[PDB]
């Protein structure tokens, strides 16, 4: 614990801050601290730590495909030592998150809000690790990320509306990872059609606010039909 | 690719 | 000398590769290593320190402005400890870049344009280290700043002519200096008028391609002449 | 606000 001195809420008052001035390395070291201080998070204090992760973990992975691609087309040991050491870092990136998800975050997550979003975080990171893979662990690190994509999917269809914006953005990465990773492109149609209508459907019964926050989604699980189709 | 979940703009 | 084992083109070679990645981190220290070997650099090589350097401290810069006006507002301590954190960290890279001018880029720089441009360097550096100064030796480090474009102006006025890109950039900060930091805006905009008009005057001098290297500068004088005047 | 020395776009 490099943060173990600091205050609880301090932590969080200095994620907001991080992410004001878009220093998302420093907004994940302070997330990790506020979430090693052992108590369960809000909903306001999960998206800190989604936000700072996923930018973080962002540019690694970009930065990755621009010198996986560098590399594939030279084949010095330059690019791949280079490409390697993004990897290598990419890696570390993931496994803290998801040590932080089961030390102790998913355990201690009752409701289905909290249960469906750390679970989804945990499919989401083990997918960005299964786009780097390519030795003997790829189909247990696919496996790890489908399992944890399919406990979240079974208890948000339990547990929540069908325009709820967490099990959207559930089923958005999953169907991504049916595509992009499992190499299943009808099942990831197939998911992200009947996520859209079967949201359209609902639509009916919400505020205007929450009306917004379903509609953004249900956009994006478009643009990937008409991508696919 | 294709678009997995993004915060809005 | 983390880059001690590094073969020095190989570490060009990655400070190319983390520039196409933007991993401008890892691109300032490649460029730190490659200096640290010893050797003078090449005009391309000083650019790549230039690049990623400039990079790095502009992140800092934008994140501690961005902090700084939250702090301003307010006026917990969380806002002040993070802004100091933020410039503690900018003050580093500043006094990084600074010592490999000093150890030992600049005595061994005979030429004009290795000469100027990193003298011009040192200004920069010494700029941005005044944008943050409250404390007793501001004024010094103003002095500092000034004393390296000074030193750098009198040799490019009479090594280069007017639409050398590197005298035009240098006379385009040293005008940026006195408006922001010297409280110098009549100085700043007789700098920057005179310059745009000798290198106008040169411009029949000029190849086609670099004809396009001084216009491009020369646009940034008038931008800050429109915005001055 | 002002202009100091940038790269090209
Ligand atoms: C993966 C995902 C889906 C949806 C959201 N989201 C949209 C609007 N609000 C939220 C949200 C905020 C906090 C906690 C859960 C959901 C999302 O944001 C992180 C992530
Ligand atoms: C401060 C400054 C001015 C001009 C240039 N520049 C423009 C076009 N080429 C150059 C250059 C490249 C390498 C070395 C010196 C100048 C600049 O680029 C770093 C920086
Ligand atoms: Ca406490
Ligand atoms: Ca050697
Ligand atoms: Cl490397
Ligand atoms: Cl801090
Ligand atoms: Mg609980
Ligand atoms: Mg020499």
């Amino acid at each position: 614990g490099a943060m173990g001195s600091m205050e609880r809420a301090s932590l969080i008052q200095k994620a907001k801050l991080a992410e004001q001035a878009e220093r998302y390395e420093d907004m994940a070291a302070f997330m990790k601290g506020a979430v090693e201080k052992g108590e369960e998070l809000s909903c306001e204090e999960r998206n800190l730590l989604s936000v700072a992760y996923k930018n973080v973990v962002g540019g690694q992975r970009a930065a990755w495909r621009v010198l996986s691609s560098i590399e594939q087309k030279s084949n010095g040991p330059e690019v791949r030592e280079y490409r390697e050491k993004v990897e290598t870092e990419l890696q570390g990136v993931c496994d803290t998150v998801l040590g932080l998800l089961d030390s102790h975050l998913i355990k201690e997550a009752g409701d289905a809000e909290s249960r469906v979003f750390y679970l989804k975080m945990k499919g989401d990171y083990y997918r960005y690790l299964a786009e780097v893979a390519t030795g003997d662990d790829k189909k247990r690190i696919i496996d790890s990320a489908r399992s944890a994509y399919q406990e979240a999917m079974d208890i948000s269809k339990k547990e929540m509306p069908p325009t709820n914006p967490i099990r959207l953005g559930l089923a958005l990465n999953f169907s991504v990872f049916h595509y992009e990773i499992a190499n299943s492109p009808e099942e990831a149609i197939s998911l992200a059609k009947t996520t859209f209508d079967e949201a359209m459907a609902d639509l009916h019964t919400l505020s205007e606010d929450s009306y917004k926050d379903s509609t953004l989604i249900m956009q994006l699980l478009r643009d990937n039909l008409t991508l696919w189709t | 690719r294709p678009s997995s979940w993004r915060q809005e703009k």
